[PDB]
């Protein structure tokens, strides 16, 4: 069966903003967010066709602050892969990545495997860098994952982070058992 | 007119209600696996209802 492969579940988290709403609209409409407030629980699914199969990726831009924990934490259960999106101007959200990680671990542990991809947004600031990518990439190595620089401003590597993570989901759904 | 969209809008509100309740109830610390799965499920229906709205 491959019906569990044509369906992907991806949750995008952050320290509040960062830009985890723009990337989604980019990957769906190819349009930059002029004015789109909601995205509290409001999210849409993207139809993509990879080499012949029309695949559906189910995305949630969840509220994550304290109040609406029922959107962030309580939704973590039914999500395969997770995109940790922060900006290198915020050392705080960098430190918070571990917190998000463990938040996910607290609700998911007895399943197959949790695909994690750390997404760095706003590679267009450069000099405003408060956290070195050097250690950020080191964190990728630390967790055995990948770290990708992106931006909805320049529109770079946006496709990559979405497709890359969804492909890992297939490996998780196929399981190992070796 | 709003003939078909009427039923859609009311259905959207129903799905929003389902989502809203599950959101408010669970923020209080009460959550269950039935709720978590239904949360995603009704959400996907809400987003499909959005399509249904612009469909008619
Ligand atoms: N990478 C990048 N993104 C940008 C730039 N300018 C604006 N954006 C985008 O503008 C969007 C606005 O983010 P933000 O203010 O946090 O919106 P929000 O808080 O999610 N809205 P709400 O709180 O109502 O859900 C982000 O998605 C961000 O990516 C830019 O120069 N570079
Ligand atoms: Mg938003």
């Amino acid at each position: 069966g491959q019906s569990s492969l044509a369906l992907h579940k991806v949750i995008m988290v952050g320290s509040g903003g960062v830009g985890k709403s723009a990337l989604t609209l980019q990957f769906m409409y190819d349009e930059f967010v002029e004015d789109y407030e909601p995205t509290k629980a409001d999210s849409y699914r993207k139809k993509v066709v990879l080499d012949g199969e029309e695949v559906q990726i189910d995305i949630l831009d969840t509220a994550g602050l304290e109040d609406y924990a029922a959107i962030r934490d309580n939704y973590f259960r039914s999500g395969e892969g997770f995109l940790l999106v922060f900006s290198i101007t915020e050392h705080e959200s960098f430190t918070a990545t571990a917190e998000f990680r463990e938040q996910i671990l607290r609700v998911k542990a007895e399943e197959d495997k949790i695909p994690l991809l750390v997404v760095g947004n706003k590679s267009d600031l450069e000099e405003r860098r408060q956290v070195p990518v050097e250690e950020a990439r080191s964190k990728a190595e630390e967790w055995g994952v990948q770290y990708v620089e992106t931006s909805a401003k320049t529109r770079a590597n946006v496709d990559k982070v979405f497709f890359d993570l969804m492909r890992e989901i297939r490996t998780k759904k196929m399981s190992e058992n070796k | 007119g709003s003939e078909t969209q009427a039923g859609i809008k009311e259905e959207i509100r129903r799905q929003e209600f389902l989502l809203n309740s599950l959101h408010r109830d669970l923020q209080g610390g009460i959550k269950d696996l039935s709720k978590e799965e239904r949360l995603w499920e009704v959400q996907r229906i809400l987003t499909a209802l959005k399509r249904k709205l612009r469909e008619a």
